[PDB]
């Protein structure tokens, strides 16, 4: 209920993400033989 | 040049069961294996020296130099008196 005030401040900060898209080299070719 | 193989859009024609071994197959496969063996053995899968493959070629190094003595020994039985 209500008994006791607590106060708004900044949320702490989560631990860091990153959306930053990773892309790979393709593979190589098949050479030949 | 060409090297391609497109995907098959037709459900009628033919699908390749019974595939047999390429070389490039073979190849990829004794790479893959040599891989394997580096990276139990020692904790190496970055593969820029392999002294196993060294040490297997070293004995059958051994193993030709003893077969070619013994041919060479063995013509040389028969050629000379």
């Amino acid at each position: 209920m209500s008994r006791l005030i607590f106060e708004h401040q900044r949320r702490l900060t989560p631990p860091t993400t990153r959306k930053g898209t990773i892309t790979i080299e393709p593979p190589p070719q098949l050479p030949r033989v | 040049f060409s090297s391609r193989t497109p995907v098959n859009e037709n459900p009628d024609g033919v699908q390749y069961r019974r595939g047999f071994v390429t070389r490039h197959q073979v190849s990829g496969w004794r790479f893959v294996m040599r891989r394997i063996a580096s990276g139990v053995a020692l904790h190496d899968t970055r593969m820029l020296v392999d002294p196993l493959r060294t040490q297997s070629r070293a004995v059958l190094t051994g193993a030709l130099i003893l077969v070619t003595g013994l041919v060479g020994c063995f013509i040389f039985s028969l050629f000379r008196p």
